């Protein structure tokens, strides 16, 4: 975090403070899709085979 | 990253307590965004948020006087400042302060690297919430709640006064920009 | 001598002014680097837009170019334009704090800087300017008794221009920020109808300073 | 304001795009930074004027004089005077809109570190009048306290020695009086309802933003990525950025404009807080209508209120004069 204070204050040097280096956010752990449940046995079906 | 019906967004799932109506599908608030959603397997309502969200400070003393630092991460339990920066960075340096024994949580959020105290200081480098930072003590970074002053309970009483010996030609400098350069 | 030491050795007595410039600074800076920014096209240099495309599109992508120049310039000119009203701001405080303070004295309290006023030196500065604002303030205090008045002929007598204090035995007039204790005499003080109707009131002896001439 | 999130919401391409623009999003940044630590500043400069922390006297003993409406309550959890409860309640949608890319909660001082500051000014105020404010306390009386000040003001100090209950009597009354006109009346805290409901709508208005499609085909990034290929995907989320762009550009320059108003008025109020507050102002209606004589500072959410004590001339009678 010393070097990541360095960048933002482009300098080798840090005087005494709090500084802002950047910003986080938890990633997506993982991908959800969900649709409405499906009807039971539709005439798409029936009219294959 | 969920997705109901078409309704692409990202966030934490959780529990909603809403009663939604029959026919209501989405929920919403004041600002026009999603706030809750209703499965549609399913008579179900949960919530939507961000997921952890947060701006990170360093907060360092002069680094001719020394190099270790404390990590604020802004408005997040510490619980999950672990994964909050995925803990994928170089193995020494930023893993330990990702976690540590001298972890504080704060209303401006989660302070790890800085030894909370009970003793009360002048604001040294403010963190936020009544709440600064010092690097004094080996020496290392504390956090305590900034003292507005020195309690002085005056001598009141309602046939006593106060009056000076002697006086003091005290000089205060006071600076204020007058100008700035003339660019065009 | 301690104001000039303290100006000397620390480094940041100036931070304000310096703060000013280097914003200024920096927001020049800013506008350079803007000129290296594609804003969406191929190239940020003009000459690279003229050369490798043909006029039908190397006007859109110029314009572009001319769009995004023009907005960070309508950016740095506002910017510029609050820096300046807060420059104007401070520049009046400081024109007010050069006419109450070093061309007379003011009885503002924290205006010509901390305590009971006396004289302000101004000193320039590289776009600023500096007070040395000088002022008494009480160093060592005393606790006393004190009392609203005094009823020495059976009517209340009030200080013409100070308190009562007392010491543990003797009643002294004196006056609020120094402790010049005086003899209660008629001169320094003025009475008010009787003295049964002042809360605190004490009893004391008045001296008259004509009593030694009525003698002789 | 993240701008990167506000502008693109954790979409790669938008930030690619983004990059492309500059460092605008650095400027904003920065801008927001600068007006906090403004704040922050103007906080302090009004509040943080008192050296030492001093605390009244266990008995209140100061001639008749009530101050229980403006000093702090032992009683309650927060050690508020009734007078700063009442502003507190009577001000009151922000912390359902830290979704977007706004954090604006955490402030540099607490509303129980601003309350001590005004109860350290009020004791200094009553027990040592304004001598804490220009050096070393000195405690005194405060019916002399008062006797001091109609003279300052020009009036013989016998006066209040001769009516000092009916003086009292009357700032009591005073009191009550305003605390029941606060409590009552809801427009008596309008500026700083109005500068709260300004702030709101401003941030209000910078979300709904996003859903402006500023000549797009949609106004959500994943629609644009997903139904265009990138050749037309990459200018229509172009288009969406430019928007998104001059909507945070305009809302950073009004809540600049605003900070500059706020920080005139917390300068008005320091030197209001130096004068009348830790002194005696001889200023004309400067520290309220009348011959001032002292105030009392009260914290109330983003704001302070004075309560100027003036001396004000009631019955006239009319005199030949040479
Ligand atoms: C009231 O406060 C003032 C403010 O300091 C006092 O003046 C200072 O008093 C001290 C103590 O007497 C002096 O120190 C002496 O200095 C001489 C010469 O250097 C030295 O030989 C002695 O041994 C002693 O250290 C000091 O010079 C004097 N002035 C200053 C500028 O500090 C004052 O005495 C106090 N009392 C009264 C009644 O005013
Ligand atoms: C300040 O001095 C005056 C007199 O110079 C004091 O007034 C006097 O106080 C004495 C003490 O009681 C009175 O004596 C007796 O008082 C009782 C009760 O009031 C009364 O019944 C007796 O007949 C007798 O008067 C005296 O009358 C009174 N007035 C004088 C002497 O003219 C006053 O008390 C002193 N202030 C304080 C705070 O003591
Ligand atoms: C949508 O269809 C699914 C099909 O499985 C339903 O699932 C049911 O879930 C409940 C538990 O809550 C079980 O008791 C049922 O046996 C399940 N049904 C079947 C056919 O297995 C689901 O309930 C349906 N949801 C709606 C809202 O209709
Ligand atoms: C200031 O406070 C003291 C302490 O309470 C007061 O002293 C009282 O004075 C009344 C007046 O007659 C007496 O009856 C009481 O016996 C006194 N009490 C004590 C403990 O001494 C005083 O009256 C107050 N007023 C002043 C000093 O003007
Ligand atoms: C912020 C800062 O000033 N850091 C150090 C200071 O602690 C030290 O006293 C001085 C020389 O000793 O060098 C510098
Ligand atoms: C290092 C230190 O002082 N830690 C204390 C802790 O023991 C105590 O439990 C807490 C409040 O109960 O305050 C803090
Ligand atoms: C007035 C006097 O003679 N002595 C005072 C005493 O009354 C007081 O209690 C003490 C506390 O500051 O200071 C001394
Ligand atoms: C010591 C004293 O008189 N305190 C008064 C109290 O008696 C009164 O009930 C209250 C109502 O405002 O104000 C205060
Ligand atoms: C989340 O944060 C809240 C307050 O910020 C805290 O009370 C809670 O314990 C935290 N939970 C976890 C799992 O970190």
């Amino acid at each position: 975090p010393l070097s990541e204070t360095k960048c933002t204050l482009k300098s080798f040097t840090v005087e005494k403070g709090i500084y802002q280096t950047s910003n986080f956010r938890v990633q997506p752990t993982e991908s959800i899709v969900r649709f409405p449940n499906i009807t039971n046995l539709c005439p798409f079906g029936e009219v294959f085979n | 990253n969920f997705n109901f019906n078409g309704l692409t967004g990202t966030g934490v799932l959780t529990e909603s307590n809403k009663k939604f109506l029959p026919f209501q599908q989405f929920g919403r608030d004041i600002a026009d965004t999603t706030d809750a959603v209703r499965d549609p397997q399913t008579l179900e309502i949960l919530d939507i948020t961000p997921c952890s969200f947060g701006g990170v400070s360093v907060i360092t003393p002069g680094t001719n006087t020394s190099n270790q630092v404390a990590v604020l991460y802004q408005d997040v339990n510490c619980t999950e400042v672990p994964v909050a920066i995925h803990a994928d960075q170089l193995t020494p340096t930023w893993r330990v302060y990702s976690t540590g024994s001298n972890v504080f949580q704060t209303r401006a959020g989660c302070l790890i690297g800085a030894e909370h105290v009970n003793n009360s200081y002048e604001c040294d480098i403010p963190i936020g919430a009544g709440i600064c930072a010092s690097y004094q003590t080996s020496q290392s970074i504390i956090a305590y709640t900034m003292s507005l002053g020195a309690e002085n309970s005056v001598a009141y009483s309602n046939n006593s006064i106060a009056i000076p010996t002697n006086f003091t030609i005290s000089v205060t400098t006071e600076i204020l920009p007058v100008s700035m350069t003339k660019t065009s | 001598g301690k104001i000039q030491d303290s100006l000397s050795s620390t480094a940041s007595a100036l931070g304000k002014l310096q703060d000013v410039v280097n914003q200024n600074a920096q927001a020049l800076n800013t506008l350079v680097k803007q000129l290296s920014s594609n804003f969406g096209a191929i190239s940020s240099v003009l000459n690279d837009i003229l050369s490798r495309l043909d006029p039908p599109e190397a006007e859109v992508q110029i314009d572009r170019l001319i769009t995004g120049r023009l907005q960070s310039l309508q950016t740095y000119v506002t910017q510029q334009l609050i820096r300046a009203a807060e420059i104007r701001a401070s520049a009046n405080l400081a024109a007010t704090k050069m006419s109450e303070c070093v061309l007379g004295q003011s009885k503002r309290v924290d205006f010509c800087g901390k305590g009971y006023h006396l004289m302000s030196f101004p000193q320039s500065a590289p776009h600023g300017v500096v007070f040395l604002h000088v002022t008494y303030v009480p160093a060592q205090e005393k606790n006393f008794t004190t009392a609203p008045a005094i009823c020495h002929d059976g009517k209340a007598h009030f200080p013409r221009e100070g308190v009562f204090v007392s010491n543990g035995t003797h009643w002294f007039v004196t006056q609020r920020n120094f402790y010049e204790p005086q003899i209660i005499t008629t001169d320094n003080t003025f009475v008010s109808g009787n003295c049964d109707v002042v809360i605190g009131i004490v009893n004391n002896t008045v001296y008259d300073p004509l009593q030694p001439e009525l003698d002789s | 304001v993240d701008c990167t999130m506000y502008i693109c919401g954790d979409s790669t391409e938008c930030s690619n795009l983004l990059l492309q623009y500059g460092s605008f999003c650095t400027q904003l940044n920065r801008a927001l930074t600068g007006i906090a630590v403004e704040q922050d500043k103007n906080t302090q400069e009004v509040f943080a004027q008192v050296k030492q922390i001093y605390k009244t006297p266990p008995i209140k003993d100061f001639g008749g004089f009530n101050f229980s409406q403006i000093l702090p309550d032992p009683s309650k959890p927060s050690k508020r005077s009734f007078i700063e409860d009442l502003l507190f309640n009577k001000v009151t949608l922000i912390c359902a809109q830290k979704f977007n890319g706004l954090t604006v909660l955490p402030p540099l001082l607490t509303d129980e570190m601003i309350a001590q500051y005004t109860s350290a000014l009020l004791a200094g105020t009553i027990t040592s009048g304004w001598t804490f404010g220009a050096g070393a306390a000195l405690q005194i009386p405060f019916a002399m306290q008062m006797a001091y000040r109609f003279n300052g003001i020009g009036v013989t100090q016998n006066v209040l020695y001769e009516n000092q209950k009916l003086i009292a009597n009357q700032f009591n009354s005073a009191i009550g009086k305003i605390q029941d006109s606060l409590s009552s009346t809801a427009s008596a805290l309008g500026k700083l309802q109005d500068v709260v409901n300004q702030n709101a709508q401003a941030l209000n208005t910078l979300v709904k933003q996003l859903s402006s499609n500023f000549g797009a085909i949609s106004s959500v990034l994943n629609d644009i990525l997903s139904r265009l290929d990138p050749p037309e995907a990459e200018v229509q989320i172009d288009r969406l950025i430019t928007g998104r762009l001059q909507s945070l550009q305009t809302y950073v320059t009004q809540q600049l404009i605003r900070a500059a108003e706020i920080r005139a008025s917390a300068n008005l109020a320091a030197t209001k807080m130096s004068e009348c507050v830790l002194g005696q102002s001889k200023r004309v209606d400067f520290c309220g209508k009348g011959y001032h004589l002292m105030s009392f500072p009260q914290s109330a959410p983003h704001g302070v209120v004075f309560l100027h004590v003036t001396y004000v001339p009631a019955q006239e009678k009319n005199f030949t004069t040479a």
